[PDB]
RNA sequence: ACACCCAGCCGC
């Protein structure tokens, strides 16, 4: 979109990228709140998605492969902002429901019944607690 | 039975029906056969349970 | 009648006789030394 | 006269793994003057080559020989003439992808510039001194000519 | 219509015969299904079939489709077609018939079988807007005969909270089936005595004539309630 | 039921050309050889001719 | 010591009308046998005389320019239950 | 098939739409077992 | 009644009609037939500013469709059109409510059963078509699961605002492209323009000046601006690519592969620049190369209507499907697609280097059947050695058919149709190929061989003990060449056993989805975030953690 | 200060939000935005939705009885 | 004026083919032209059957759609007549129509065929072509069938029974130069009928710079037309559609700005 | 399966020895791990045929059927023994026998779900329903008041 | 019975499911039965 | 039940227009041409002859459905003639062609008749 | 003009 030539040096301070991913990571939430329970809880909600953020969004990496210019960064955090406020999940939401017929839609397509049991049947046999199963087995 | 074409035709049915076939009420009723194990007859299962 | 079954059981040595309603069939030719007895005059015969 | 790149090239090979297309042959020429590496796809239906073929590549910026891009729509009425008027086989495209022998320290010693004519693609593979006019993502214009 | 090798389909679009496909000699096709039918439903005799048609409309005689026959290879077909200056194979040039340009891909054509079944679409056509109801719970009927409404089902509704249109649902199970009103005892929650003519309201059984609460609800969650209370069980339809 | 007076196909005229084909054969011909006494050179119309069962002489053996 | 008079003999009403079956896939087979049944045409030669609940009569029934040797006594030669129609297997329009 | 618990549609109104049908409903057979029961067995 | 009149009842202004194709139509739209649409009403209530179009609607009446039906005064009572010809009450004034009959651009809900997911029930805008079809969108018989065989699907109308608000705003078809099942867009290019578009975005095609003219008439979303061609001095042309450059919406950037890329043409030299053209790599709007199939453009995660969705939003994606079905079919009406005998014919040299490998198949079958009789062939440990010896023989003709298929798929043309129906995704596979052209193969009936059904033997035609690969179920033959009896007899075995699994598997399945659902239907998201039941108690702190 | 929800206008929110201010304009509710010829409301409620002048405030329920007074003017729309 | 100078030539002319030759126009000239024949040519054929008694074994539905599919000679009549719909007459009239009656009955063992010839026209210009006779219905005795049908001008938009063609065929660049279709191995196609080329090559080599004007016809005629007339009112009707439209366009332009 | 004698046994790896029965995991090695069996085994039944199901169904599954303690079967016998509410477990099956037993121990059903208020034609708490929307008069008297 | 009009039969409308005046298309009942 | 009249492929009811010019903004001097209740038979030929004319930029034309009767030609040209001259000069020249070519047709007839 | 019971058939 700004037309970045990989190729040209880029007017970009790698201190500018590692403030600018900690601001971001600092404001994107998913819990709320001030309190010792409430960070941790919002760290663990997005640890994954921090690693891969500081991953990607690394100095060395975007000094040498991106080379993103100031402005081009600028709007990478704000897009990155948009994208994750857009996908946190709405509430209300039935999750429920969602769920239960996201499992069961990939049911109507696998086949009936030196390997265990698998597909519809043990389905039955695992969503049923099934106290005498037909082929159970161990992992040695 | 036993009846020509020409003369199937002057009673007004079907030179080609295959017949076999009742009518009650009207309605044309077939009876479908049935199936079941022989009689008379010695079988050994094995009932897995 | 040309309706019965005739099964002889080679290893156990039982040859069922059956004659009853219900029993299902189909016509074969038969073959008699490596030979269908169906030759050309019977053949001729049907064509007529 | 807005020319990136302008020399002759000679075939060596016509169909190296195979002709994948019926109307569309990959070349692999290569220079006599400048020694410059060439994998082109021409269209063979409407512009035959051979073997041993001699013709002239232009890479330019505009048809126009004045400096005024064309900003790339078709307008056929245009009197005032074109660089393609020269020549019997012209194209057009973006270019997609500079690659070369750059290192973290050492600078680029030899350029290979990929080129896309909607489909029919380029690979122009060479020294860096002669490279300049290619930037990533602008448009240029093909041009052929056949030579006895 | 099918043909003869379990090739469903209906109709989706009458064109006429200028805007047909025709070949050379002005054949227009009767019937045009999509390759997409037969690359995976392996129905390799409905070209064996549309081959043999061809044959046979050419050479004058009806063709054998005999299964287990060993005298009609599709060799033996393709060659006797080439002798009546048709293509080895089926294809025949085709031009479009819009714009009466050749296409590009040489259609395979030919006769086949085809039966018209009896599902047609102006006895399977349906709708209603507020009709007949059942005498029972006053739903909608059953079925086109009666003017009948659809069901939306169980899993209709399963598929609407999953949606989370909570009013949408209301209106399919609510609005557009059997509204009804009931009124109902505020200290037992027990259906009441209702007058709309003289406007005296009055819950026999507490002798209560004063708050009487008004309840938009199903009719057959009235005739629900009203089987449990057949059966002596109490759903007390308390709004406090 | 009986012979079209068209052909689906083309459009040509085949109601006519029933009763002489039917000739034909009782004329020992082939069929083949019978259809191009007819000029149904496409073979749409020999699909026509060749493939048709006349029902309606099974129809008019019943008592009007 | 015995021999099959014609093995397309292991074929019943309907599936013996399928021309060329043993070309075809085993559940397209059945398809066809199941909706051979529903296929509408003369259905009976008395047809006027009768008068049923439903009935379908079409125009022109035409014999099968590709037939099946087995349903030479099927009578589906006297009553048959289709048109041979020009088919182009083809992408038109997209309304196929 | 009974004097009113007994088997229930031995006896059917032919299927007159095309003759294939007529002749496939009469040349019909049935099993006993039960319709709705989800075995996998004597289906085959 | 709780589960036959509660949980699911019959509903007033709904539809039932077999549907067929339109590829005329947007994904959001859907034909609807003069008769329902005459028949079924909405009702507007006479705001200050449309009664100069209610006045005309309430005039034409019930018999001059788009016209209307009973009016709803203030009171409740209902005045009925079609049987009342009288001039005094067919005055309107503000507050009435007019049960108008349905026009252009009405919300419906538009469902199939099985109703097996959230996909199943959709809204779309209705569009009058003069048929008495339902015409849907190509495209959206993916996610219902449908085709046009005879499938019946059924319409629902709102008659409240919010109800078509909510219609509108939650359940809309561009708007329920990319489904949470899977994180991919449930929706997707299929059939003839997914197998035209892979034909349309190759190298070797050009398009002369009236054909562009003529396709991009189609495309709706168009600047005005005619792109310069790809070629000009011979005679002006136009790649297919420039004109798929101009379908592809805003600025997105895809990195897709063809299906049949080359797995080391990453370590070739040319690995940005195919010799094949199998990396679709389209930059800043335009689809510098590449050929587009299932893995680019169909239903697959990360494909490119899946990136059109996550940049663009919703409407340009469903201006980007309306735009590939309008272009690439009216280009398929000059391309054609066909398939025939031809297309399942492979030269001599094929078929005699099939026969040569099933012969040397049957000869090694009969050779380890003689090893197996002979007190040799020790048994595999963890097995009985009579499932040694048929593990043996079924990895012999699974080797036999994998490589005879491979011969017989590498014979096949560039213009052999079912190559070019395979390769796209658009429907088969190398398996349907290999059954068509070279032996159909081993045919398994509940995991194992065909059972010795008789006394030790599958047919009266075999002798008694046959191990073979011609009495146990193998096919020697083609579809093509036909199967001879026995193998067709066991063909109808086959064939039978995935007919029980389908006829058989609904039964357990619907009950499942039953048991499933009103498990957990009152598990929500509350407004803390946190997942939970209906009596309040946490499942989950957040939504999927 | 006692606001713990997201600041963010759901879906569910749009949708029931639009659906009461179209039937609302459509019983004789006074406009808050220009009209410049739109006749049904649907599209006089995006055009409020849009211009962020709708007259609706709506009450969250958090899962213990506790609500949230929030004003859709004061809430982040989703275009 | 930027239009070019089409020319004919015929080869052959039967009274059923007028096999012509088109040189030096456009494809959609000829398409078009194509496309009047089988449409928009008026011919006179029966839409209004009354069935005043039918006793035969065919019902009245389908005696109507087979007196409908009869040709009738319309050579020069059917431009003269006017469209039902374009007329000052209540419902018909012998300006724009042509009576028909059929009163055939069988009184004899052997089987009556009722042929074409049995429809008395009204006007002794338009008649059944075959004046090898269409027979509509076969009786026995104590069968009748008594009717009159009225007969209109139409096109082959309208219904397949106004079309006056009988399968035209519509070849361009038969030797497959200018490559508008690909075979996938050209020896096996055969040549067609105007082929120039010898049996030993294929196809044509490729021209560049090529555009098709050359156009094969083979207009056959079901009849009702002389396939002069066919050709030579296709064109005038294409001619006053574009003067339709001319005039149209005409108005809205005058009443525009 | 014998799994906590095999875990016992010297020289098997203790700490990786999963096996595929669901009750003993539960058994031996808590609610925790069944959960995550539950989920591992869930997942392998999706993968022959390669449809990939979002991890965060699956889980919520999962943690349906072990947030009670109990392991909960997904059949009457599980979803009808936890005390949600009368008229959702005699939605669910078993209808008569549920309320009964509401009956006679005089359960109060709390309308707190969405299939009791489905099943009365109330607005159900759905996604949509779980609102409440309110008027504001200071900004209802803004604006321009054309009608 | 319908107001305004003493004395009007009712025409029953088996397929629209109201009971309908001819003279001003009132109805008298919400739905009808069976 | 739904089938449309057979001649309402071809005929105009009182109300509707046959020909509407709507100036396209996109882009200038550019108009769209709604043709009613006719089909490709007009809409190849003036697509084609507006072609050949070589000051025009543009000419295309597109059925938007088969059930439906509205043709749509989209003529873009120089900024020196404008777009609806151009549809003129192409009808013209059309009943020239037509013209010419019925007369060269006659002509054929009359020496073949004659011997 | 129904209401049960039974059968057959359609789409997945
Ligand atoms: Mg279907
Ligand atoms: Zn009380
Ligand atoms: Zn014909
Ligand atoms: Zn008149
Ligand atoms: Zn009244």
């Amino acid at each position: 979109i700004f037309h970045i030539n990989p190729r040209l040096p880029s007017d970009l301070h790698p201190i500018k990228v590692v403030e600018g991913v900690k601001e971001l990571s600092k404001k994107l939430v998913i819990v709320n709140g001030d309190d010792p329970l409430s960070r941790q809880a919002q760290e663990n909600a997005t640890l994954l998605f921090n690693i891969h953020l500081r991953s990607t969004l690394c100095s060395r990496r975007m000094a040498e492969e991106f080379r993103l210019s100031g402005e081009a960064f600028d709007w990478l955090l704000g897009e990155i902002e948009s994208k994750f406020n857009q996908a946190i999940a709405h509430p209300g939401e039935m999750v429920g429901a969602l769920a239960a017929q996201s499992l069961g839609e990939p049911a109507t397509q696998m086949t009936l019944n030196k390997n265990v049991t698998l597909g519809v049947p043990r389905l039955k046999e695992l969503i049923n607690i099934s106290k005498k199963p037909k082929t159970p087995s161990l992992t040695v | 039975n036993g009846l020509t074409d020409r003369d199937l035709c002057e009673l007004n049915e079907c030179p080609l029906d295959p017949g076999g076939y009742f009518i009650i009420n009207g309605s044309e009723k077939v009876l479908i056969a049935q199936e079941k194990m022989a009689t008379n007859t010695v079988y050994v299962f094995a009932k897995k349970d | 009648v040309s309706e019965v079954s005739m099964i002889r059981d080679i290893r156990e040595r039982e040859i069922r006789i059956y004659t009853d309603a219900g029993r299902i069939c189909r016509p074969l030719l038969i073959v008699e030394k490596q030979k269908l007895l169906l030759k050309k005059r019977h053949i001729d015969q049907l064509k007529e | 006269a807005g020319i990136l790149f302008e020399d002759i090239f000679d075939v060596k090979d016509i169909d190296p793994e195979g002709k994948k297309f019926d109307r569309v042959s990959r070349l692999h020429c290569e220079s006599e003057s400048f020694k410059m590496d060439l994998i082109l796809d021409v269209n063979i239906q409407i512009y035959p080559v051979d073997l041993g073929d001699k013709f002239r590549l232009v890479i330019a910026s505009t048809l126009y020989e004045d400096g005024t891009l064309d900003d790339g729509e078709y307008n056929p009425t245009d009197d005032r003439p074109s660089r393609a008027d020269q020549f019997e086989y012209v194209m057009y495209g973006k270019v997609y992808r500079i690659e070369g022998d750059e290192t973290s320290t050492e600078a680029a010693t030899r350029l290979s510039a990929y080129v896309s004519y909607g489909g029919l693609l380029m690979r122009l593979q060479g020294d860096a001194n002669n490279l300049h006019g290619f930037e990533v993502d602008s448009r240029v214009y093909l041009l052929m000519k056949k030579l006895a | 219509f099918a043909s003869r090798h379990g090739q469903k389909g209906t109709c989706g679009i009458q064109y006429r015969q200028e805007d047909m496909p025709f070949t050379c000699e002005g054949i227009t096709p009767d019937i045009i299904i999509n390759p997409h039918a037969i690359p995976s439903r392996m129905t390799i005799g409905h070209l064996i079939e549309c081959l043999q048609g061809k044959v046979s409309a050419n050479k004058g005689e009806i063709g054998d489709a005999t299964p287990f026959n060993d005298a009609v290879n599709v060799q033996k077909i393709s060659n006797l077609l080439s002798d009546y200056g048709y293509h080895l194979r089926g294809n025949e040039v085709l031009y479009n018939g819009f714009t009466g340009r050749k296409i590009t891909s040489q259609i395979f054509i030919g006769p086949t079988y085809y039966q018209r079944l009896k599902h047609m679409v102006d006895d399977k056509i349906h709708s209603r807007a507020r009709g007949p109801i059942q005498i029972l719970n006053r739903q909608p009927m059953e079925g086109r005969s009666r003017d009948g409404g659809l069901r939306f089902g169980e899993m209709e509704r399963d598929c609407q909270i999953a949606h989370g249109a909570a009013q949408f649902l209301r209106e399919r199970l609510f609005e557009a089936s059997d509204p009804y009103q009931v009124h109902v005892c505020n200290l037992c929650g027990i259906m009441a005595i209702a007058n709309t003519r003289t406007h005296t309201y009055e819950c026999r059984g507490c002798r209560n004539k004063t708050q009487i609460s008004l309840v938009r609800m199903p009719y057959a969650c009235k005739l629900l309630f009203q089987e449990l209370m057949s059966m002596s069980i109490a759903p007390r339809m308390m709004s406090v | 039921m009986i012979i079209p007076v068209r052909c689906f196909t083309c459009g040509k005229i085949v109601g006519n050309k029933w009763e002489a084909y039917l000739g034909l054969l009782q004329a020992e011909y082939t069929e083949g050889d019978a259809l191009d006494a007819l000029g149904l050179k496409r073979y749409c119309c020999r699909r026509m001719l060749l493939a048709h069962v006349d029902l309606i002489e099974k129809l008019l053996n019943y008592a009007p | 010591t015995h021999c099959e008079i014609h093995p397309s003999m292991i074929l019943g009403v309907c599936a013996s009308i399928i021309p060329f079956p043993d070309h075809n896939q085993s559940p397209r087979n059945t398809y066809q046998s199941a909706m051979g049944k529903q296929a509408m045409g003369v259905y009976i030669t008395n047809f006027h005389v009768r008068m049923d609940t439903l009935a379908h009569v079409l125009y022109y029934p035409q014999k099968p320019l590709v037939t099946t040797r087995s349903m030479e006594y099927l009578r589906f030669r006297e009553l048959p239950a289709g048109i041979n129609s020009i088919v182009a297997i083809a992408s038109y329009t997209g309304y196929n | 098939w009974g004097d009113q618990q007994a088997r229930a549609g031995v006896s059917q109104v032919l299927n007159r739409l095309t003759f294939a049908s007529t002749l496939s409903h009469l040349r019909r057979l049935n099993s006993p077992i039960g319709r709705d029961g989800k075995l996998a067995k004597p289906r085959q | 009644r709780v589960r036959g009149n509660l949980m699911g009842k019959r509903v007033d202004f709904s539809a039932r009609t077999v549907i067929t194709p339109d590829p005329n139509l947007s994904i959001d739209q859907v034909g609807v037939p003069r008769s329902i649409a005459a028949n079924m009403t909405f009702a507007e209530i006479v705001t200050p500013f449309n009664i100069d179009r209610l006045q005309e609607l309430v005039r034409r009446g019930n018999s001059q469709y788009p016209g209307a039906k009973y009016i709803i005064r203030d009171n409740g009572d209902r005045i009925d059109l079609r049987f009342h010809p009288k001039p005094s009450d067919l005055h309107l004034q503000t507050g009435y409510k007019v049960e108008r009959h349905m026009c252009d651009g009405d919300i419906v809900i538009f469902n199939r059963q099985p109703t097996l997911h959230k996909m199943s029930m959709m809204g779309h805008r209705v569009r009058i078509l003069p048929w008495s079809t339902f015409r849907l969108n190509l495209s959206v018989t993916t996610p219902y699961n449908a085709d046009f065989d005879g499938d019946e699907m059924n319409l629902h109308l709102p008659q409240s605002l919010e109800t078509r608000a909510e219609i509108q705003e939650l359940a809309m078809v561009p708007r329920m492209i990319v489904t949470p099942q899977s994180n991919r867009p449930v929706m997707g290019i299929v059939q003839d323009t997914l197998t035209a578009v892979r034909k349309f975005t190759k190298r070797d095609v050009f398009l002369e000046r009236g054909e562009v003219m003529n396709l991009l008439m189609f495309l709706s979303t168009w600047d005005g601006k005619v792109p310069q061609p790809a070629i000009l001095k011979p005679r002006p042309l136009w790649t297919g690519k420039q004109i798929f450059s101009l379908i592809i919406p805003g600025h997105i950037n895809c990195i897709r592969t063809h299906s049949t890329h080359p797995d080391d043409e990453d370590s070739g030299p040319y690995k940005h620049i195919s010799p094949g053209d199998t990396k679709v790599v389209v930059e800043n709007g335009e689809l510098i190369m590449g050929i587009l199939c299932k893995k680019s453009l169909g239903t697959s995660a990360g494909s490119l209507v899946h990136i059109s969705y996550l940049e663009m939003g919703h409407d340009i994606t469903r201006l980007f499907y309306s735009n590939i079905q309008t272009v690439i079919n009216n280009w398929l009406l000059i391309e054609g697609h066909t398939i025939g005998i031809g297309d399942s014919i492979a030269d001599s040299k094929t078929y005699q280097d099939i026969q040569n490998t099933i012969k040397k198949a049957k000869q090694d079958v009969i050779e380890v059947i003689e090893k197996a009789h002979n007190n040799e062939l020790e048994p595999t440990p963890g097995n009985t050695l009579r499932q040694t010896f048929e593990n043996q023989v079924n990895r012999i003709l699974n080797d036999a058919r994998d490589k005879t298929g491979s011969s017989a798929q590498k014979s096949l043309s560039e213009y052999n149709n079912f190559k070019s129906m395979v390769v796209s995704g658009a429907k088969g596979s190398k398996i349907n190929i290999s059954q068509v052209i070279a032996v159909v193969g081993q045919q398994n009936v509940e995991g194992k061989r065909i059972p010795f059904g008789f006394k030790h033997r599958t047919l009266p035609h075999f002798i008694k003990d046959d191990y073979g690969p011609e009495s146990r179920g193998f096919v020697e033959n083609s579809y093509l060449a036909g199967l001879t009896p026995t193998e067709f007899f066991f063909h109808a075995m086959g064939g039978r056993e995935g007919l029980i699994d389908t006829a058989v598997k609904t039964a357990e399945t619907g009950y499942i989805q039953r048991r499933l659902i009103k498990s957990m239907e009152s598990v929500m998201v509350k407004y803390d975030a946190t997942v939970r039941n209906s009596i309040n108690q946490v499942v989950q702190l957040r939504y999927g953690e | 200060q006692k606001r713990i929800t997201t600041p963010y206008m759901t879906k569910y929110e749009r949708a029931r939000v639009l659906g009461t201010r179209a039937l609302q304009i459509a019983m004789c509710a006074p406009v808050m935005v220009e009209l410049e010829g739109e006749t049904d409301p649907l599209l006089i409620a995006m055009k409020e939705l849009k211009a962020r002048k709708i007259p609706i405030i709506i009450r969250r329920y958090l899962p213990d009885g506790s609500y949230e007074d929030w004003g859709v003017d004061e809430l982040i729309i989703s275009d | 004026p930027y239009a070019n100078q089409p020319t004919v030539r015929i080869t052959e002319l039967t009274d059923e083919n007028v096999k012509f030759i088109i040189e030096n126009t456009d494809l959609a000239v000829a398409n078009s032209i194509r496309r009047v024949f089988i449409a928009e040519v008026p011919i006179i054929a029966i839409d209004w059957v009354q069935i005043d008694a039918n006793s035969s074994v065919l019902h009245d539905e389908f005696i109507a759609h087979r007196l409908g599919l009869i040709p009738l000679t319309s050579d020069d009549i059917v431009d003269k007549l006017q469209y039902s719909r374009d007329c000052t007459c209540e419902e018909f009239c012998p300006e724009c129509s042509v009576e028909f009656t059929l009163d055939v009955r069988c009184n004899e063992d052997q089987t009556r065929h009722v042929t074409s010839r049995d429809l008395i026209s009204n006007s002794p210009r338009v008649i059944p072509v075959t004046s090898d006779d269409i027979l509509i219905v076969k009786l026995r005795k104590g069968q009748e069938l008594r009717l009159r049908a009225y007969a209109k001008k139409g096109f082959g938009k309208e219904h397949a029974k106004w079309n006056p063609t009988a399968g035209v065929a519509f070849e361009y660049d038969p030797d497959n130069a200018l490559r508008h279709t690909v075979y996938p191995k050209p020896e096996e196609w055969p040549k067609s009928e105007y082929s120039e080329l010898d049996e030993d090559e294929s196809q044509a080599p490729y021209d560049p710079n090529g555009k098709p004007e050359r156009f094969y016809y083979n207009v056959e005629s079901c009849g009702s037309l002389r396939p002069e007339t066919i050709v030579l009112s296709a064109l005038s009707g294409l001619k006053k559609k574009l003067s339709d439209l001319q005039t149209q366009l005409s108005h809205e332009i005058q009443s525009d700005v | 399966v014998s799994l906590m004698r095999v875990l016992s046994e010297k020289d098997v790896d203790p700490v990786r020895t999963t096996s595929n029965d669901i009750v003993e995991i539960f058994t031996v090695l808590g609610i925790e791990a069944v959960r995550k069996a539950l989920e591992r085994e869930l997942y392998h039944v999706i993968s022959f045929d390669g449809s990939y199901v979002n991890y965060r169904h699956l889980a919520l599954l999962c943690d349906t059927m072990t947030c009670r303690g109990h392991l909960m079967a997904i059949t009457r016998h599980g979803v009808n023994r936890q005390d949600t509410g009368p008229l959702m477990k005699c939605s669910f099956e078993e209808t008569v026998d549920v309320l009964m037993e509401a009956a006679a121990h005089g359960e109060s059903d709390p309308m707190k779900g969405v299939s009791e208020n489905i099943m009365l034609g109330q607005l159900a708490p759905a996604g949509t329903g779980c609102f409440d929307l309110l008027l504001d008069a200071e900004k209802c008297k803004y604006g321009m008041e054309i009608p | 019975t319908c107001p305004n009009h003493p004395d009007a039969i009712l025409v029953e409308d088996y397929r629209a499911g109201d009971m309908i005046c001819p003279e001003c298309g009132l109805v008298v009942g919400d739905r009808v039965i069976d | 039940m739904n089938a449309p009249p057979a001649f309402e492929s071809f005929l105009l009811f009182e109300g509707e227009k046959k020909i509407t010019i709507n100036k396209d903004t996109k882009v200038p001097n550019a108009c769209l041409f709604t043709i009613n209740k006719e089909d490709h038979t007009l809409g190849n030929i003036i697509k084609s002859q507006l072609l050949k004319d070589p000051q025009v930029l543009f000419a295309g034309y597109k059925v938007p459905h088969p059930l439906e009767h509205k043709i749509i030609i989209r003529v873009q040209t120089t900024p020196d003639y404008s777009p609806q001259e151009a549809f003129t000069n192409a009808i013209t020249d059309l009943i020239s062609e037509l013209s010419l070519l019925e007369e060269r047709f006659r002509v054929a007839i009359k020496d073949k008749q004659e011997g």
